[PDB]
């Protein structure tokens, strides 16, 4: 099914990445998402959203250019970041250094995401 | 992996012969007459080439943060 | 009785389509020409040669 | 006929005249073999 | 029309004769042309669009080189002379219905499985002479076969007089009892029709039939009524319509193979014969040998077509060009 | 009553054919009186010779050549008879237009 | 499986105490066994208790 997955001499193999795709937004969906997860109960993730170690990067947000020069992120969005970063590890996923690659790259865009969250927040509050 | 057009080159492919060592039938009842991708059995050359490529990667120095190692 | 066919043709018929204006028909065994759709040529050769 | 009967088929298609057909041409077009890892059929009665 | 080939079958018609390239001016033209050491043997021919040539004949490797006339490829539109049988009856019973059948085997599709008959039909009546019977009876079966309104036409029928003999009266859908004002009529003649013919898509083919006579009582047994005797045919059909389908398919070998399919995108082909002329036919047959242990022959012919005029002058110049250019025996009809 | 082999028609219309009559069994034999001779094991040689393209198996490129020509001709032959043990229990009725 | 049909051929056979038929009275039987190609689906759902 394509979605993060290399599904090659009939394996299965992932690196991590999962391609949350075929449901829809949040408001466009009967049950509001694909409910991933009920581990807060309703862990509800929309069609352009990607998960990492059971993190959420959102495609709602933008990349603001302050977080874009540091953190050194590519696509136009935090979810087409991490649809970016992880393009060399979804075609060799059993490679101990193309999953250090991944692991690393991953952190920055959650802490690329992470500061743009508080910096909204301070944004609303203020 | 492989692709519905991938299954249709498969598929149409010779499957049967003929017999076999104008032609002149000799013997009677049991007559006889007298890089390429089949096999004259209906085999396709499945050719698989293995290489070592060249990737570019990094030798990073790094500190632990408890210890200065 | 020992009976013997034969049929020729050129290798540039191998897998030739037929853009049907008329439809190609079969022969049949009853005598009816029967409608077909098989848009190979080389269909209408090994039947005719049966 | 030509060869064998389309088998990249929808299961629906492979109806009661789609499977006979695949069995007579079994019946007519089946004798001849280049096998490549067996002898010749008159080779092996000469044997027994 | 589709004919069978012998591997390869390309026409040339042979509407001039130049006796040099240079000389080459309008379209149609016809040089045998070969050298002084007699080995190869080729037809510069000016097509619409330029000078072209054949394949070139190794006159080693000729196997037959025949002309036949154009009264060889006429086709005899065969007659059938129905009368009354005299065994039975020299008059006719005057209570009988007088009813013949034709069967015919070609209709509309070719196998003689797909058939067609239509019937005439005569009540004998007292007094009536056999000459009042084929006036009675040509018109019934002229009202059938030679109506307006039919499909296809199946057959033209005549009355023949006893005191000519010889020329025929036709008969058709409107004429009446008036118009054929003669008392020794003797036979009814059933002749075969030329079917009509298109270019390419309609092939010349006819449809032949059976007059088939129908029991009528004679002193309590039914006795078959008439009797029909294939009678030497005396109207054939011209070589036009076989000669101009054989330059349609023989031009798809020295051009586009297919012909109009897709109209507005063709290579739209000038073609040189006259389809309402008659035609001589001229086959020089050969083949192509190597040098090798694969040697044999590769078969091929040319047909050459010049028009015949009625003593067959300007296929003989083609014959008598040919002889002195390569020195073949192609006997001049 | 098949007129495409049967071309003489009968002066009764119809092919000649039609008219003759057939006793193929009289009796019961004990034993097939007519039956269709075949030799065991002759299967009909399906035999193609062929250039660099087969366009009836569908082979393309071609390790053992006959010659060196774009064909591929098909010889099949099959030696075939019949048996009629008992012709005596078979009474036919032919016409004589058929001329025997 | 057989019909009423398939057993009259069976018992309507010639008495012999390309061919149907042996000289002992048997029948030709030809099994064939092939490999079609059928189409399947190969589906990814998300589970929703964990997200395996």
């Amino acid at each position: 099914a394509f979605g993060g997955w290399l599904n090659t001499q009939g394996g299965d193999f992932t690196n991590g990445v999962t391609f949350i795709n075929e449901g829809g937004s949040h408001e466009e969906n009967p049950y509001q998402g694909i409910q991933i997860g009920v581990d807060g109960a309703p862990n509800l993730v929309e069609q352009g959203e990607v998960v990492y170690d059971d993190y959420v990067f959102s495609d709602r947000m933008e990349i603001p250019d302050d977080i874009r020069k540091e953190y050194k992120l590519r696509g136009k969005t935090f979810a087409k970041a991490a649809k970016s970063a992880q393009r060399e590890s979804e075609e060799r996923p059993n490679d101990p250094l193309s999953t250090k690659g991944l692991q690393a790259a991953m952190e920055r865009i959650a802490t690329a995401q992470e500061e743009a969250r508080q910096r909204k927040e301070a944004h609303r509050e203020g | 992996v492989l692709s519905p057009k991938d299954i249709k080159y498969i598929e149409t492919m010779p499957d049967y012969i003929g017999q076999g060592a104008d032609e002149i039938t000799v013997r009677d009842g049991t007559y006889f007459f007298d890089l390429l991708p089949y096999d004259l059995a209906g085999n396709l050359r499945v050719l698989r080439l293995y290489w070592k490529s060249k990737r570019k990667i990094l030798k990073v120095k790094s500190y632990d943060p408890e210890t200065g190692e | 009785t020992t009976i013997r066919i034969q049929h020729k043709v050129a290798g540039n018929k191998l897998n030739k389509k037929l853009a049907m204006g008329i439809p190609m028909v079969r022969n049949l065994e009853s005598g009816k020409q029967v409608k077909d759709t098989a848009n190979m040529w080389m269909h209408y050769v090994d039947w005719e040669v049966e | 006929f030509l060869n064998f009967p389309r088998q990249m088929l929808p299961f629906s298609k492979k109806t009661k005249q789609w499977r006979k057909d695949c069995l007579l041409w079994a019946n007519q077009k089946t004798f001849f073999n280049y096998s490549l890892v067996r002898k010749s059929v008159i080779h092996k009665k000469i044997n027994y | 029309m589709v004919i069978s080939i012998n591997q390869v079958r390309q026409l040339y018609v042979a509407k001039a004769l130049k006796a040099n390239t240079a000389a080459l001016t309008t379209a149609g033209d016809i040089v045998p042309k070969a050298d002084t050491a007699k080995t190869t043997l080729y037809f510069q021919s000016m097509s619409p669009a330029g000078i072209v040539a054949s394949d070139k004949i190794n006159l080693k490797h000729v196997l037959y080189a025949k002309a036949t006339p154009s009264e060889a490829l006429a086709h005899k539109l065969v007659r059938y002379s129905v009368t009354l049988d005299a065994d039975v009856s020299a008059t006719p019973v005057a209570g009988q219905n007088y009813i013949l059948r034709l069967a015919f085997r070609q209709y509309i599709g070719l196998s003689e499985e797909d058939q067609y008959f239509k019937y005439g039909e005569v009540i004998a009546r007292s007094g009536m002479t056999a000459s009042d019977f084929y006036k009675k009876m040509a018109i019934s079966l002229a009202k059938n076969l030679e109506n307006k309104t039919e499909s296809t036409p199946l057959v033209n029928i005549y009355l023949i007089s006893a005191a000519a003999a010889s020329t025929d009266v036709p008969v058709t859908s409107a004429t009446k009892e008036s118009d054929l004002t003669a008392t020794d009529y003797n036979q009814i003649i059933i002749e075969e029709t030329e079917q009509p013919w298109v270019l390419g898509m309609m092939p010349q083919a006819f449809i032949p039939f059976t007059p088939q006579f129908l029991t009528i009582t004679v002193d309590g047994e039914d006795r078959l009524w008439g009797v029909a005797t294939v009678v030497t045919p005396t109207k054939t059909v011209p070589d036009g319509h076989l000669i101009a389908d054989l330059e349609y398919f023989c031009m798809g070998a020295r051009g586009d193979i297919y012909r109009g399919m897709g109209y507005p995108n063709i290579i739209k082909t000038t073609y040189l014969v006259d389809p309402g002329a008659v035609y001589d036919v001229l086959d020089i047959h050969y083949f192509y040998t190597g040098s090798n242990e694969s040697v044999q022959k590769s078969e091929k012919t040319i047909t050459l077509v010049a028009v015949d005029d009625g003593s067959h002058t300007a296929m003989n110049a083609l014959i008598g060009a040919i002889n002195t250019a390569s020195g073949l025996t192609i006997a001049t009809l | 009553d098949d007129p495409v082999r049967n071309k003489i028609l009968h002066p009764m219309g119809g092919v000649a054919f039609s008219y003759r009559y057939d006793i193929w069994y009289i009796g019961t034999m004990d034993q097939p009186n007519i039956f269709k001779c075949k030799i065991k094991g002759d299967n009909e040689y399906r035999g193609y010779q062929w250039g660099i393209r087969n366009p009836f198996t569908g082979q393309k490129g071609n390790p053992y050549m006959s010659f060196d020509e774009d064909s591929a001709v098909i010889h099949r032959m099959a030696t075939l008879g019949v048996c009629v043990l008992d012709p005596t229990r078979t009474m036919s009725l032919i016409p004589a237009i058929l001329q025997g």
